[PDB]
RNA sequence: CAUUGGUGAGCAGCGAAGGAUUUGGUGGAUUACUAGCUAAUAGCAAUCUAUUUCAAAGAAUUCAAACUUGGGGGAAUGCCUUGUUGA
C-alpha cells in the first residue's frame, strides 16, 4: 500500500473524535489539543484557528492526551510520545504489552496508567531537563485495594503524591517512594469522572447516577453531594473567575451549571452535543475567564461565554444565561459526495449522510462553512409547504457545479435520495437556490448535469426521461425520451453541441443539441453505472457493469479503450485534468491508475478502508478521495507534478526507456550525408561574425572616472607553460593527421577565445599553422557536423589572415590546402539549392 | 486548440525587489511586479514563473544547488518554488514586512531578517514529497532595537552578520557551542548600516553606512577584541548609499548611491576602481555573479535593469521597461518580435523568446496610441497625440515620413493598406478619417461623414476596403480606390468602440458599449451573428468606490478585439480583469483568463474587506508618505484629478488593471495582450495535453514502435498522427529514411496535412537537422502544393512558421557559405602581391 | 507640460514645425540597444545618399 | 495609529493624536468629548494652545490650528514639516521644531511669526522647554543638546550629551535639572544652572525611548 | 370604454402542531493556517529582582545640512553674506 504516484497529505474536516481534549495555557493565552484518531490538532483557544497538526500519523489511535506549556503528550497503543510544535521529541515505550489508558504529569513525574491496573512513573534525569525520561518505578493496584483505575490527578501542594481515583475509592500514593499512604471509604456507586477544584484539598467525583461528590482528601470525608437524578455524568469543571460555579456535563448532552455559594441551579444547556455520539465528552472552564469549551464526538467544538449581570448592585443573584461564543465543526456521519468547486483548487463541496452539505477549504481551515438551507419566498405569491418542525434535505447523492455564472443565478444542482426533484443551490451566497427541478414522469433523479455556459441544467430520471431546464429562470425547456430503464449519466460538450447519455439498458445515446436530432445510438454489453466526461479532448469513460471501464471518443462515436483488471464493482473514478490517466476505485478496496495511451494499469494502491469517491483537482495538484468510515476527506499529492513517472504494467506482480518515460531525446546526426548544425545556441554564429561591432555598441557612453594608483596586475591578484594548449593540440593533430581533439576544442570555446586564437595563429614564412588549421577545417566539413561553425571559423580566418595568404598566394602548401577546402565546399552548395526552392515555391503557394 | 497557459511576461525587465544571479553565473532572476522572471543570458531564453503573489515581491533567494527559490512579497508571505519543475511547494507567511532572505551557502538552512528578529529556519528537502508544514524552525534571535536591514552569512556557513537601522551590526553564531565566539556588536555609525560583510578569510569585517562611510574592523591588540582599524569615507554631495555588495574573492565593494552613481571600490585598501552613472534615479539593488565579474544593478523608479562587466567596461545588458504606460502592441509578421507603443513617446521592438528590447525609437513627444506594421517587414507606422503619424523604416531605422494634420489634431487610431501606399488615421477630435498617401507625403483626402469621433479603422486586406467605426453608433464601409468613392453605412445598436476585420475580408466584428460583439457581413450589410458578453466579465471594486462591483459599469465592455488568423476565434479584452476568448461560429466562449491577482492594483478584487472600511472611511486610503524616512519619498506632487496622463506619481491614485490591446500570433498558437504590468503572452503545449485524433483500439505507442521496427513507415507515421503525441511524432519523423521521404510525403492524407506542417514548424525553428527538415519541406510542398493553395486559410499560421524557419535560420547559413566562397575565389585568383 | 498633465492629456497640439537635422553614417548594430543579440545590419545611409 | 498624549496645562482636558488622522479632544473626567477629527494625513503631535478652546496639530506637512470643535482656523504655511510642537504660555509662543532643522516661534495671539532660527545640526530629534525659563532645549543627532532663545540666532549654549543621537529630554519644573536619554542606551542627569552633569547611567538594556520629570521631581523613563 | 392611479370589502389557488414585511446585538469568513511575553542561542508563564553591575568596543564632512517658498514691486528694523574699526 505504498504507491508510486500519490502520497498522502492530510485529512480535512475533522475537529474532534471524542477523546477528551486537553488544554494548555501558554503564557497569558490558551490552546486546545484535540485528537482525531491518529493525529492531534492544536487550536488557538481565543479564535479557534488551526495552529498545528501532528507531524506523522501515529501507529494506532490515541488513547490519552495531556498538555503542558510547550509540550503535548499523546499516549497511543503502548507508548507515550512527547511532541513540541507538532514534531516528535521523545518516544517513551512502557515495558508491557497492555494499552495505556490514562496519563497525568506533575512536576518531575510523568505517570502513565495501563489497563491492567498498573502505574508507570517516569522521572526527569535532572530538573534542568524539560520532560521526563528515566524509568523510576511501577506502582500497581491489587484488586483488594480498589477496582479498576479511572483517573490520575495531582491536587495542589501535595508533595510527591498522586491521587488515583478508582472505580470504588480514591487512593493516595507517595510516588517518590510509593507507599500507599491513604485509602478512601468505598463509594456506593461507580465513580465515572474526577476533577480537582480550585479550593484546596478537594476533588469532585462524578458518579454514574447523577451524583457529584465533593470529597475532601486531607480529612478524607465528603463535604458535599449534589444529585442530578437519571443522568450519566461525564464532565466536571469549576468556574474560577471568582464566581463559584460548576458545570456538570452529562452524557446526554445537557450541560448543567450550579452555583455553589447559593446552592442553586443556574442553568441547563440542552442538546449541545448529540446523545448518540457520546454527549459531552469534555467541558472546561478556561482558567480565569467566563469561557467554557465543550467538545463532543459528533465532530464539533464549541465555546460558550457568560455575560455579566444586568443589575447594578444585586449582582450575582441575577445571573445571565450563558450564550454561545464560537465554534468549528465537520460532518457527524461519513461523507457521501465530494466535488471541487473551483479551478484554483480552493473550496470543496461535500455532502454527508447527516444530510448536511459543507464547503471545505483546503488552504485555511477556518474558511470552511456549512451551506445553509433557508428557503426563499415562493415566487408565485403562495405558500411553500412542509412540516413546520424543520429537518435537513435528503442525502445528496449526485452533484454538479459550474463556475461560469457565479453571482447571477444559481450554479449547483443536487440530487437527493428517494426524492423526485433536484435542488439548485448557490455557491456565492452559500444557500439553497430558488429553484427546484422536477423530473415529470415520477422517477427518482438518478443523475444530473450542468452546461458549460451555466444556463441549462439536465436532470436524468429513473424512468428514462431527460428534462432540461433554464437555471436563470428555473423554467422547463426541453425533454427528450430515448432510454427506457434508468438514466445514469448525462453530459454536454463545451461547444454546447453534442449531448451524451448513458443508461442501464446498456445504451449510450448521442444527441445533437443546437437542433434536436438524434445523432447515434451505441449499444454495450452490460448496464452502465457511471459516466465521466472529459471536455477539452472529447473523451469519456463509462464504468460498465461487468467490472470494466470503457473509454469512448465522443466525436467519432466508437469505443476506443477497454480497461479490464478490476475484480468487484467500480465505485468511482475520474479523468486526469490533462486527459491522460484514470483513477478508479473499486469495492475490492483498491484504487488503480490507468494510462490511456498505453491503455493499461500503471499504478495500484490497496486500501484498508474502501474508497467511495475519487476526484482530481482541476488544477492538477491533488487527488481527494473519500472513504467508507471516518468523517473526513483524504488528500493526496501528485508526484507526477514534481517528477517523472514511468508507465509500465504492474498488476500481475503486485496484486523502452523512451516510451516508458514518454520522452524522446533527439538524435545527434541522422545520416552521414545529412547536414547538421551546432547544438547549443543559435546566436553563436552571429556573435562570432559580428563580435566587434556588438561590443563597440555596448560600451558606456562616457569614460569612467577611476583613480590614479591602480595596482597594475589586478586581473591576477584577485585572491582566493611554454606553448599554449590549443596550439599544442593543433600541432599534434598535424603530426598524427587527426584533428578530432582540435575540433572538440573549437566547438567548445567561447566567442572571445575563438577570435583570440584565430588572431593568434602563426603567420610567417613556413606557414605551418595556417596550413594545419585549414586542414582541420577541411576535415571538419568532411565529418559534416557543425557546418555552421566550420564555415564561421573559415570566415574569421580569411578576415584575420587574408593579407598574408593573399600575398603568399601560389605558395604550394597554401595552394594545396585551399584547393582541398574548395573540394569539399563545392560539393556542399546543394544547401543553397534547397533553400532557394523552398521559399520560391512557399512564397508562391502563400501569395496566390 | 483552446488550452492556453501563461507562457511569458514581456515588456518588463524589473519592477521592485531584489535581483539575483544564478549559481552558475548564467541565468538571472529578477522580480517583475508579483512574479519572478528568469532571463537566460547564454542560451538567450526567457521565462516567467506561473505562480503569482497577492502583492508585489520584495525578496528572493535561490538555492545553491539551483533547486529551490523562496520569494517573499511585502507582508512576509513567502512562497517556496521547486525551481526545476516550476511548481509551487509551500506557502508560508511570516507576519512582518520582511526585508531579506539568504539561503545558507551550504544550502542546509536559510536565514531571514524580519522586523527586528532574525529567524533561522532549515530548508525542506527537494526529494521528499510534499507535506503540511516542512519548515522546521532552528532559532529566532532578538538583538536589535529597530528593524534589521541586511544579512550576510559566512563562507563556511556558521556566522551571520546582521545590520540594522539601530545604527549597528551584530554577529550571531549558529551553534550554541560558539555563542562565545560570536556575541559581540559593532558600533559608531552615524546614520544606518546598509551592509556588513566578511573578509575573504573571515578575519576582517567591513561595515558600510548610509551616511557614506566604510569602517574596517579587525580583532587586534591596542586582552584584545575587535577595534576599528580604519575608517574611509565616500564624499557625495547629498547622495546616500542605497545598496551595497561585496564580492570577497576579488575584494570588490560595489556601492549604489541614490543619485545615479555607483562606484566600485577595492576594499582592504580603499582605492576607487571605477565609477559610473547608471541613470539619474536611485539605484535600488546590486548583486554580482559568482566568479565576480558581471555586476547586476537595478533601479525601480522608471524600472531599469543593467548588468555590467566591470573588467572591460561593457554593458552586457542595459534595458528598461514600462509600468502601466503602454497603449498598444503589434506583432512582427513572424511570431518573433512585438512592438509596444508606450505613453512616453517610445516605441520598442521587443524580442519574444529572450525578453529584451532590440530597438528603441523616441521621435514622438506625447503618448503613442497606435502601431501597425505594413504587409511587409520593413515599415511600421505609428500614431500619437503629437498630432503626427510617423512612418518608420526597420532596416536603416529612420523616419522616412511624418504625415501631419492640417490643423494638428490628436490622432487616436491608425490603419494602413496591404500594399502599403495609403495610410488612414482617425482621431477622437474631429470625426473625419484622414487619408494620406505614403510616397508624396501629402494627404489625399479627408473622408468625412461620421457624426461622432472615430473609434477604430481597419483595412480588409483582400478586397481592400476601409471599414471604420465610430461612437456614432455606426459602421461605414468606404470603398476608396477606383472611380467609386461610394460609402455604405450600418447602424449598430449602440456606441461602437473596437473593430476587427476577418482575415478573409468578408466580415467585421464590432465590440460595442452595451456589451456585444456583433459580427457582420460586408458584401451584404447584414448581421450574421452576435455574441452577448456583459456577464462573463470580472469587474472589481476600487478602493475609492462607493458602489458595488455588480453595479459598477466602469468596465462591462470590451475595448479591444481581434480575430484569429484562421477565422474562428475572437480574443477580446478590455478595461477589466478578464480576457475572454470566444469561438465565432458557435457563439460560445472557450476560456476566460484573469490578467492579475495583485491587490496593489485597483480593479482586482471582487469584494473588498470590511476590516478595512471604518468610520474614517476606507483604510487603504490614508496617506503614509509621512511615515517614509526620506525626503523624496515624502514629496507628493500630484495635479488634482489627472486621470491617466503623465508619470505614475503625477496622480494620487492606484493603477487599474486593464488590457490596453490584444492580438493573436501570426505564426504560433499564442496570443498577447498589453496590460498594466506588461505584455502577457499566453501559449500552448501539445506536449502536455492528450488530445488524440480518430483513435481506435489498436493504436498504442507500442504498436507504432512496432510499425517502425517492421518498416511500414507510412503506417507508423499515420498512427503517430492519430495518437497525437509529440515525442512519438518526433520519433517516427526521424526514423524514416531519405530515400523513402518523397513517397510518404505524396501518400500522406489530407486530414493530417496541417498537423504535419505544424510539427515541422515547431521542430524547425530550434532544431539542427536542416537537411532533414528541408528535404521534408521540399517534398511536402512539392507533392501537395495546390491543395494548400486552395485552402489558404487553415494553413495561414502553419506556412508562416515554415517560412520564418527558412528565412531566419537557414538563410544565414546560405549567406555565410556564399560569402566565404567568393572570398576564396578572389584571394586565389587575383594578382599576387608585389 | 504641467498643463497637459493637469488636463489629462486631451489638449490641442502645437501648430507646426520643420527643422533641419543631421545624421551620420553608422552601422545599424551600433545604433540599436544593448543586449546579447542583434537584429539588423545594413548601414544607416543609403547608397544613393553616399 | 500609535498615539500621542497631551494633557492640558490646567489639568482637565486631554488631546490624543493618532498617526493616521485620528485626533480627538476630550475632557476625560466628565467623559465629554469636545472634538474629533479624522483627517487622513499622518499627524505627529499636538498641543493645546491656551485654553481647551484651541489646539494645534502637526500633520503631513503643515501645521493646522483648530478651534475647540475642530473647525479649522488656520493653515500655518511657514511651519514646514514640524515633527515637534510646544507652547510656551506666558509669552504666547507656539514653537515648532522640524525635520528641516529650523525652529520657529510663532505668536498665536497677534498672528505674526516672531523668529525663524536655524539649528544647523540636522533634523530635530527631541525638544523640551525650560518652564521656569521658557528656553527651548532641542536635542540633536550629534548627541548634543542645545539651548535656544528667540532673540538670538546662535544657540545660547551647546551641551555635548550623548554618543549618537538624543532621543528625548525632559526638564524639571523648578528649572534646575534636565534628564536626557540617548540612543547609545544612556541616560544623563544634568544640572542646568551651573551646567554640570550630575550623574549618568551608561548601560540601559534597550534605548531610553522617553523621559519625563514630574511635578515633584520624580523621573519616568520608558 | 379605458385607468398601465389610489383606498378597501371578497373568492378560486396555494397551504403539515401558522404566515408576512422591518429592525438592534454578537460570532465566524473576506489573502494561503508554524502558539504567548522578555533584556531572547535562553529563561518566564505563581516573578523579576538582593549577581544586573563590570570589562571591552564605541567621538570625519574639524558646520553637506530647508533638494520642503503662490505671482509682482520692496525691506526702516530684523536675518544673511562680504568688507572693516577697536579689543
Amino acid at each position: 500500500k505504498n504507491s508510486k504516484i500519490f502520497s498522502p497529505f492530510r485529512i480535512i474536516g475533522n475537529v474532534s473524535n471524542g477523546v477528551p481534549f486537553a488544554t494548555g495555557t501558554l503564557g497569558s493565552t490558551f490552546y486546545i489539543v484535540t485528537c482525531v484518531g491518529k493525529t492531534f490538532q492544536i487550536y488557538d483557544a481565543n479564535t479557534l484557528h488551526l495552529l498545528f497538526v501532528s507531524e506523522k500519523e501515529t501507529p494506532s489511535s490515541i488513547v490519552a492526551l495531556s498538555a503542558h506549556f510547550h509540550y503535548v503528550y499523546a499516549a497511543y497503543e503502548n507508548k507515550v510520545g512527547i511532541y513540541k510544535r507538532g514534531i516528535e521529541e521523545h518516544l517513551l515505550e512502557l515495558e508491557t504489552d497492555a494499552n495505556v489508558e490514562h496519563l497525568c504529569i506533575f512536576g518531575d513525574y510523568l505517570c502513565a496508567s495501563t489497563d491492567d491496573n498498573s502505574i508507570f512513573i517516569y522521572k526527569k534525569s535532572d530538573p534542568q531537563d524539560k520532560y521526563p525520561s528515566e524509568f523510576y518505578t511501577k506502582l500497581t493496584v491489587t484488586e483488594i485495594q480498589g477496582g479498576e483505575i479511572v483517573s490520575l490527578q495531582h491536587l495542589a501542594t501535595y508533595l510527591n503524591k498522586l491521587t488515583v481515583v478508582t472505580k470504588s475509592n480514591v487512593l493516595l500514593f507517595n510516588v517518590r517512594t510509593g507507599k500507599l499512604v491513604f485509602t478512601s471509604n468505598e463509594f456506593p456507586d461507580q465513580i465515572t469522572t474526577a476533577e480537582p477544584a480550585p479550593v484546596l484539598d478537594i476533588i469532585a467525583l462524578g458518579t454514574v447516577t447523577g451524583e457529584v461528590i465533593m470529597f475532601n482528601m486531607r480529612k478524607g470525608k465528603r463535604i458535599r453531594t449534589i444529585k442530578i437524578p437519571q443522568s450519566r455524568i461525564s464532565s466536571l469543571s469549576f468556574r474560577t473567575d471568582g464566581s463559584s460555579h460548576l458545570s456538570v456535563g452529562t452524557s446526554s448532552g445537557d450541560l448543567i451549571f450550579y452555583d455553589l455559594d447559593r446552592r442553586s441551579r443556574i442553568h441547563v444547556l440542552k442538546n449541545i452535543h448529540r446523545e448518540s455520539y457520546g454527549g459531552v465528552t469534555q467541558a472546561t472552564f478556561l482558567n480565569g475567564q467566563p469561557i467554557i469549551v465543550t467538545s463532543g464526538g459528533d465532530n464539533s467544538l464549541k465555546e460558550y461565554v457568560f455575560d455579566p449581570s444586568l443589575s447594578q448592585g444585586s449582582g450575582d443573584v441575577v445571573v445571565q444565561p450563558p450564550r454561545y461564543l464560537r465554534s468549528r465543526g465537520g460532518h457527524s456521519q461519513p461523507p457521501s459526495y465530494i466535488a471541487f468547486a473551483d479551478s484554483q483548487s480552493h473550496f470543496m463541496l461535500s455532502a454527508s449522510k447527516d444530510r448536511s452539505l459543507w464547503s471545505f477549504s483546503l488552504r485555511k481551515d477556518a474558511q470552511s462553512q456549512e451551506m445553509s438551507q433557508r428557503l426563499h419566498k415562493k415566487q408565485d405569491g403562495g405558500r411553500v409547504g412542509g412540516s413546520t418542525i424543520k429537518s435537513k434535505f435528503p442525502e445528496i447523492v449526485a452533484l454538479a457545479i459550474e463556475n461560469a455564472r457565479i453571482g447571477e443565478w444559481e450554479n449547483i444542482i443536487t440530487a437527493h435520495k428517494d426524492e423526485k426533484f433536484a435542488r439548485t443551490w448557490d455557491m456565492r451566497n452559500k444557500r439553497v437556490g430558488r429553484w427546484t427541478f422536477d423530473t415529470t414522469d415520477d422517477g427518482f433523479v438518478k443523475s444530473v448535469a450542468m452546461s458549460q455556459c451555466g444556463n441549462f441544467g439536465f436532470i436524468g430520471s429513473s424512468n428514462g426521461s431527460i428534462t432540461i431546464y433554464n437555471m436563470q429562470s428555473g423554467i422547463l425547456r426541453k425533454k427528450y425520451k430515448l432510454h427506457k430503464r434508468a438514466v445514469t449519466g448525462i453530459s454536454l460538450d463545451g461547444m454546447n453541441r453534442k449531448m451524451v447519455s448513458c443508461g442501464l439498458d446498456g445504451i449510450v445515446g448521442f444527441y445533437d443539441f443546437n437542433k434536436s436530432t438524434l445523432l447515434g445510438k451505441l449499444k454495450l454489453d452490460a448496464p452502465i453505472t457511471a459516466m465521466v466526461y472529459h471536455r477539452s479532448s472529447d473523451l469519456f469513460a463509462l464504468a460498465l457493469d461487468d467490472l470494466s471501464i470503457v473509454v469512448i471518443d465522443a466525436v467519432t462515436q466508437r469505443v476506443v479503450r477497454q480497461l479490464w483488471g478490476h475484480s468487484n464493482r467500480i465505485t468511482a473514478f475520474d479523468f486526469s485534468p490533462e486527459g491522460r490517466w484514470i483513477v478508479s476505485a473499486s469495492l475490492d478496496s483498491t484504487i488503480r491508475t490507468w494510462d490511456l495511451p498505453t491503455g493499461g494499469c500503471i499504478d495500484g494502491i490497496i486500501v484498508d478502508n474502501v474508497a467511495t469517491n475519487v476526484k482530481f483537482s482541476p488544477n492538477g495538484d491533488l487527488l481527494a478521495t473519500t472513504h467508507v468510515t471516518g468523517n473526513g476527506i483524504c488528500i493526496w499529492t501528485n508526484r507526477a507534478q514534481f517528477k517523472t513517472v514511468s508507465t509500465r504494467t504492474i498488476d500481475e506482480s503486485e496484486f523502452l526507456n523512451d516510451i516508458d518515460f514518454n520522452t524522446y531525446t533527439s538524435l545527434e546526426q541522422i545520416d552521414k550525408e545529412l547536414l547538421t548544425l551546432s547544438i547549443g545556441p543559435r546566436s553563436k554564429m552571429n556573435t562570432l561574425l559580428h563580435l566587434d561591432v556588438i561590443r563597440k555598441r555596448s560600451k558606456p557612453k562616457e569614460a569612467p572616472k577611476k583613480s590614479e594608483k591602480l595596482p597594475f596586475f589586478l586581473q591576477l591578484s584577485g585572491e582566493k607553460g611554454f606553448e599554449s594548449h590549443f596550439t599544442k593540440q593543433l600541432r599534434e593533430g598535424s603530426q598524427s593527421k587527426d584533428y578530432s581533439s582540435l575540433l572538440a576544442t573549437l566547438i567548445n570555446f567561447s566567442p572571445a577565445a575563438v577570435d583570440l586564437e584565430i588572431r593568434s595563429l602563426n603567420s610567417f614564412e613556413p606557414f605551418d599553422e595556417i596550413v594545419w588549421f585549414i586542414d582541420a577545417l577541411t576535415q571538419g566539413l568532411k565529418s559534416n557536423k557543425n557546418f555552421e561553425l566550420y564555415e564561421t571559423f573559415m570566415s574569421l580566418l580569411f578576415k584575420a589572415h587574408g593579407d598574408v595568404i593573399h600575398a603568399n598566394n601560389k605558395n604550394q602548401d597554401i595552394a594545396s590546402a585551399l584547393q582541398n577546402w574548395e573540394d569539399v565546399h563545392k560539393k556542399e552548395d546543394r544547401l543553397d539549392d534547397l533553400v532557394k526552392f523552398c521559399m520560391g515555391v512557399a512564397a508562391f503557394v502563400t501569395t496566390a | 486548440k483552446s488550452d492556453f497557459k501563461f507562457s511569458n511576461l514581456l515588456g518588463t525587465v524589473y519592477r521592485q525587489g531584489n535581483i539575483t544571479f544564478s549559481d552558475d553565473g548564467k541565468q538571472l532572476l529578477s522580480p517583475v511586479g508579483n512574479r519572478v522572471s528568469v532571463f537566460d543570458l547564454i542560451n538567450n531564453k526567457s521565462f516567467t514563473f506561473e505562480y503569482e503573489h497577492r502583492k508585489n515581491i520584495a525578496a528572493i533567494d535561490l538555492n545553491k544547488q539551483g533547486t529551490l527559490l523562496i520569494s517573499i512579497d511585502e507582508d512576509g508571505r513567502a512562497i517556496l518554488v521547486n525551481f526545476k519543475a516550476r511548481n509551487v511547494l509551500h506557502h508560508f507567511n511570516f507576519k512582518e514586512k520582511c526585508s531579506a532572505v539568504k539561503f545558507s551557502p551550504d544550502g542546509r538552512l536559510f536565514a531571514l531578517a524580519s522586523g527586528r528578529f532574525l529567524q533561522i529556519w532549515k530548508t525542506p528537502d527537494v526529494n521528499k514529497d510534499r507535506q503540511f508544514a516542512p519548515f522546521v524552525r532552528h532559532r529566532v534571535h532578538a538583538g536589535h532595537f529597530q528593524d534589521i536591514t541586511s544579512l550576510t552569512w559566512s563562507q563556511d556557513s556558521r556566522f551571520i552578520l546582521t545590520t540594522s537601522k539601530d545604527l549597528s551590526a551584530k554577529i550571531w553564531s549558529v551553534d550554541s557551542e560558539e555563542k562565545n565566539l560570536a556575541a559581540t556588536t559593532f558600533n559608531g555609525h552615524r546614520d544606518y548600516v546598509m551592509g556588513a560583510f566578511f573578509s575573504h578569510d573571515q578575519e576582517k569585517i567591513y561595515t558600510v553606512s548610509k551616511d557614506g562611510a566604510v569602517f574596517v574592523w579587525e580583532f587586534t591588540k591596542r586582552k584584545y577584541s575587535w577595534r576599528i582599524t580604519k575608517k574611509h569615507f565616500f564624499y557625495a554631495n547629498q547622495a546616500k548609499v542605497k545598496c551595497v555588495t561585496f564580492h570577497p574573492a576579488t575584494r570588490l565593494l560595489a556601492v549604489g548611491f541614490t543619485s545615479g552613481e555607483f562606484r566600485l571600490y577595492d576594499l582592504p585598501d580603499f582605492t576607487l576602481i571605477q565609477q559610473l552613472s547608471m541613470g539619474q534615479n536611485p539605484v535600488n539593488t546590486v548583486s554580482v555573479n559568482q566568479t565576480g565579474e558581471w555586476l547586476a544593478f537595478g533601479s525601480s523608479k522608471l524600472g531599469q535593469l543593467l548588468v555590467y562587466e566591470w573588467q572591460s567596461e561593457s554593458y552586457i545588458l542595459k534595458q528598461q521597461g514600462h509600468f502601466d504606460s503602454t497603449n498598444s502592441l503589434a506583432y512582427s509578421p513572424d511570431g518573433s518580435r512585438v512592438v509596444t507603443a508606450s505613453e512616453d513617446g517610445k516605441i520598442k521592438v521587443w524580442d519574444i523568446t529572450s525578453g529584451f528590447c532590440l530597438a528603441t525609437f523616441e521621435e514622438h513627444t506625447s503618448s503613442v496610441t497606435a502601431v501597425q506594421f505594413a504587409k511587409r517587414g520593413q515599415v511600421m507606422f505609428s500614431s500619437s497625440l503629437d498630432g503626427t503619424v510617423r512612418a518608420w523604416d526597420l532596416i536603416r531605422y529612420r523616419n522616412f515620413r511624418t504625415f501631419t494634420g492640417t490643423e494638428r489634431i490628436q490622432f487616436n487610431c491608425l490603419a494602413v493598406d496591404p500594399s502599403g501606399e495609403v495610410v488612414c488615421a482617425g482621431s477622437l477630435d474631429n470625426f473625419d478619417i484622414h487619408v494620406w498617401s505614403v510616397q508624396t507625403g501629402q494627404l489625399l483626402d479627408a473622408l468625412s461623414g461620421h457624426e461622432g469621433p472615430v473609434s477604430c479603422l481597419s483595412f480588409s486586406q483582400e478586397n481592400s476596403v476601409l471599414a471604420s467605426a465610430s461612437w456614432d453608433k455606426t459602421i461605414r464601409i468606404w470603398s476608396i480606390f477606383g472611380r467609386s468613392q461610394q460609402v455604405e453605412p450600418i447602424e449598430v445598436y449602440s456606441d461602437v468602440l473596437a473593430l476587427s476585420m476577418r482575415p478573409d475580408g468578408k466580415e467585421v466584428a464590432v465590440s460595442t458599449l452595451k456589451g456585444q460583439i456583433s459580427i457582420f457581413n460586408i458584401e451584404d450589410a447584414k448581421q450574421v451573428g452576435n455574441i452577448d458578453c456583459r456577464k462573463d466579465i470580472i469587474s472589481g471594486r476600487f478602493n475609492q468606490d462607493r458602489f458595488t462591483a455588480k453595479n459598477s459599469e466602469r468596465s462591462k465592455f470590451f475595448t479591444t478585439i481581434h480575430y484569429s488568423f484562421d477565422g474562428m476565434a475572437i480574443v477580446a479584452g478590455g478595461n477589466n480583469n478578464s480576457i475572454c476568448l470566444y469561438d465565432v461560429p458557435n457563439e460560445v466562449l472557450l476560456k476566460r483568463f484573469i490578467v492579475s491577482r495583485n491587490m496593489a492594483l485597483n480593479g482586482t478584487l471582487e469584494f473588498l474587506n470590511s476590516k478595512k472600511m471604518t468610520e474614517a472611511g476606507s483604510l487603504d486610503l490614508i496617506d503614509d508618505a509621512g511615515e517614509n524616512s526620506d525626503l523624496e519619498d515624502r514629496i507628493d506632487n500630484s495635479l488634482p484629478g489627472s486621470q491617466r496622463g503623465g508619470d505614475l506619481s503625477t496622480r494620487k491614485m492606484r493603477p487599474e488593471v486593464r488590457v490596453t490591446s490584444v492580438q493573436f500570433s501570426p505564426t504560433a498558437n499564442a496570443f498577447a495582450a498589453a496590460s498594466t504590468e506588461g505584455l502577457l503572452i499566453y501559449s500552448t503545449n501539445d506536449t502536455i495535453l492528450f488530445d488524440p485524433f480518430d483513435l481506435d483500439v489498436d493504436v498504442t505507442p507500442h504498436s507504432t514502435v512496432e510499425a517502425l521496427r517492421e518498416k511500414q513507415f507510412l503506417n507508423a507515421l499515420v498512427m503517430a498522427f492519430r495518437l497525437n503525441e509529440e515525442y512519438l511524432i518526433n520519433k517516427v519523423y526521424e526514423a524514416i529514411p531519405i530515400k523513402e521521404i518523397p513517397l510518404v510525403a505524396s501518400n500522406i492524407p489530407a486530414i493530417y496535412l496541417p498537423r504535419i506542417l505544424k510539427f515541422i514548424g515547431d521542430f524547425a525553428i530550434e532544431s539542427q537537422h536542416i537537411e532533414f527538415n528541408l528535404i521534408w519541406i521540399k517534398a511536402l510542398l512539392s507533392a501537395s502544393g495546390g491543395y494548400i493553395n486552395e485552402h489558404k486559410y487553415l494553413f495561414s499560421t502553419a506556412m508562416r512558421s515554415i517560412q520564418r524557419f527558412i528565412v531566419r535560420v537557414a538563410k544565414e547559413v546560405v549567406n555565410t557559405t556564399t560569402d566565404n566562397k567568393y572570398t576564396y575565389r578572389f584571394l586565389v585568383s587575383t594578382d599576387g602581391s608585389m | 507640460y504641467k498643463l497637459d498633465v493637469l488636463s489629462s492629456v486631451h489638449f490641442v497640439p502645437k501648430p507646426a514645425s520643420t527643422s533641419l537635422e543631421i545624421r551620420v553614417e553608422t552601422p545599424t548594430i551600433s545604433m540599436e540597444d544593448a543586449q546579447p543579440l542583434y537584429m539588423s545590419n545594413a548601414s544607416s545611409l543609403a547608397p544613393q545618399e553616399i | 495609529g500609535p498615539y500621542h498624549i497631551k494633557y492640558a496645562k490646567n489639568g482637565t482636558h486631554l488631546l490624543i493624536t493618532g498617526r493616521k488622522g485620528h485626533v480627538a479632544s476630550m475632557d476625560w473626567r466628565k467623559g465629554q468629548l469636545r472634538a474629533e477629527l479624522f483627517l487622513n494625513e499622518t499627524c505627529h503631535s499636538a498641543t493645546y494652545l491656551q485654553n481647551e478652546q484651541y489646539f494645534a496639530v502637526a500633520q503631513k506637512k503643515y501645521t493646522f490650528i483648530y478651534d475647540h470643535e475642530g473647525t479649522e482656523l488656520h493653515r500655518l504655511k511657514q511651519h514646514i514639516e514640524a515633527r515637534h510642537l510646544d507652547f510656551l504660555p506666558y509669552h504666547y509662543l507656539l514653537v515648532t521644531a522640524g525635520e528641516t532643522g529650523w525652529l520657529k516661534y510663532h505668536d498665536v495671539s497677534t498672528g505674526q511669526l516672531v523668529s525663524e532660527l536655524r539649528t544647523k545640526a540636522g533634523p530635530t530629534m527631541a525638544m523640551a522647554q525650560n518652564p521656569w525659563n521658557a528656553v527651548m532645549h532641542l536635542g540633536h543627532s550629534n548627541g548634543t543638546v542645545s539651548l535656544w532663545s528667540p532673540s538670538m540666532p546662535e544657540p545660547l549654549v551647546k551641551l555635548l550629551s550623548a554618543r549618537g543621537p538624543v532621543n528625548s529630554i525632559a526638564i524639571d519644573r523648578s528649572g534646575y535639572y534636565m534628564a536626557t536619554t540617548g540612543a547609545d542606551r544612556s541616560m544623563k542627569i544634568w544640572d542646568i544652572r551651573n551646567f554640570k552633569q550630575l550623574h549618568s547611567v551608561e548601560s540601559l538594556p534597550t534605548p531610553g525611548t522617553n523621559v519625563s520629570i514630574s511635578d515633584t521631581g520624580l523621573l519616568a523613563l520608558s
